[PDB]
């Protein structure tokens, strides 16, 4: 999960195209490989409205707190049995 | 009278490949009734 600790501010994807040379992906868009790397949300909604970038927010999507339990695997009675192990 | 001379466990010379299992089938009829967990499997 290392990388999930930090924001980013990414661009939509301009055109990419194949070279006729050599079949590169030639572009046009220089900010297409622009990642900004923020602490918080809010640094990066500041940096975005600092340079007069639209932009739109994500929220951050943690992984609820799991309920765990190894003897669960060994029921009496419930369907959380293991039938393999 | 007392015997310490003799090995008196000679039954198992006389043991089939079904005594187990056939003593197992004797057994049931004596046997408790089983507890339930209240569901055929644990995949029901």
């Amino acid at each position: 999960v290392n990388n999930t600790k930090k924001w980013k501010m990414e661009f939509d994807t301009r055109e990419r195209w194949e070279n006729p040379l050599m079949g590169w992906a030639s572009t046009a868009d220089p900010l297409s490989n622009l990642v900004l790397t923020f602490s918080t949300k809010e640094d990066a909604i500041a940096f975005a409205e600092k340079n007069g970038w639209s932009y739109d927010v994500e929220e951050r999507k943690v992984p609820k707190p799991k309920s765990k339990s190894y003897g669960a695997n060994f029921s009496w009675n419930k369907r959380t049995r293991v039938s393999t192990k | 009278p007392f015997d310490n001379t003799t090995y008196k466990n000679l039954q198992h010379h006389d043991y089939s490949t079904y005594t187990f299992l056939d003593l197992n089938l004797d057994l049931s009829k004596f046997r408790m009734p089983q507890p339930s967990s209240g569901r055929e499997s644990p995949r029901h």
